[PDB]
């Protein structure tokens, strides 16, 4: 009944939800769990970029736009839809 | 091996697809196609708002159709309404 | 050599860091500096939707700025309307 | 008088325009115009895609979003949009 959408955007919330817990605020990604996600969840799509963890910091600095060194869902969505876009762009 | 959260972003781009092959420009969902997307891919607390509604929303540059990268915008709001209901 | 269509382009990404340099993250434009982009950079007919529609309209994520992607919104809603002007 | 986002809005129309008025429908572009215009004022920007004339053909057919053979203005803002984001990365 879940449609596929629906289920796409479950896993990108349970995927948030698996890290921000650990450790925090538990419904934000401190920066230790931001890299933990990307470096885990997106060892394909972020492979060039998970190879510098200093590239991976400025990710997340750039997607902090309130500067309070945590990741909101709000924050962290962005990141999955300019990763959505690079794949779509990419299968050209 | 893509892992379970880069095969859910791939999926998204599927779903954008089913919609986009109905008809004319194949890189373009037209307003009754948005109306059946919202149909059948997203939630009551989403479709209430209105086909006509969410089309005007999405189609930026007015050209008459939702492109992937408006899509996106509807993604995000989706993702962003999901993600409050689930702690709520 | 760029053209000028070119160099148009890349001017539009100056403007954004006009205002996204003001304070806080250098990737972010915030309601108030939205407010300053709109007063010098857009004309009337743009204007008069006021500060806070259009942040609540560029605003996409809902995350309290307006980002580079989401910026482009409004500049290419400004093309449309100028467009529709210039005839 | 006129900022700085406005002359770059304006340098966008005027473009547009050089093209679009030279022949069919004075206010869009046809396959030819289009060509002309990617050619000439976006030799840099796509200096890629400009080494090949169906690539350039396809980039148009997707931005015909009402599939007529022309690009209207919003339409063709959707490119320069997309070729900002481009640059901007
Ligand atoms: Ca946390
Ligand atoms: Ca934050
Ligand atoms: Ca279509
Ligand atoms: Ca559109
Ligand atoms: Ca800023
Ligand atoms: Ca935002
Ligand atoms: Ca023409
Ligand atoms: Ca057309
Ligand atoms: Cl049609
Ligand atoms: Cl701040």
């Amino acid at each position: 009944k879940m449609s596929q959408l629906e289920r796409n955007i479950e896993t990108i919330i349970n995927t948030f939800h698996q890290y921000s817990v650990k450790l925090g605020h538990p419904d934000t990604l401190n920066q230790g769990e931001f890299k933990e996600l990307v470096r885990k969840d997106l060892q394909n799509f972020l492979k060039k970029e998970n190879k510098n963890e200093k590239v991976i910091e400025h990710i997340m600095e750039d997607l902090d736009t309130n500067a309070d060194k945590q990741l909101s869902f709000e924050e962290f969505i962005m990141l999955m839809a300019r990763l959505t876009w690079a794949s779509h762009e990419k299968m050209h | 091996m893509l892992t379970e959260l880069e095969k859910a972003l791939n999926s998204i781009i599927d779903v954008y697809h089913k919609y986009s092959l109905i008809k004319g420009n194949f890189h373009a969902v037209y307003r009754d196609d948005l109306k059946k997307l919202l149909e059948t891919e997203s939630p009551q607390y989403i479709r209430k708002k209105g086909a006509d509604v969410w089309f005007k929303e999405l189609d930026i540059n007015t050209d008459g159709a939702v492109n992937f990268q408006e899509f996106l915008i509807l993604v995000i709001k989706m993702g962003v309404a999901a993600h409050k209901k689930s702690h709520e």
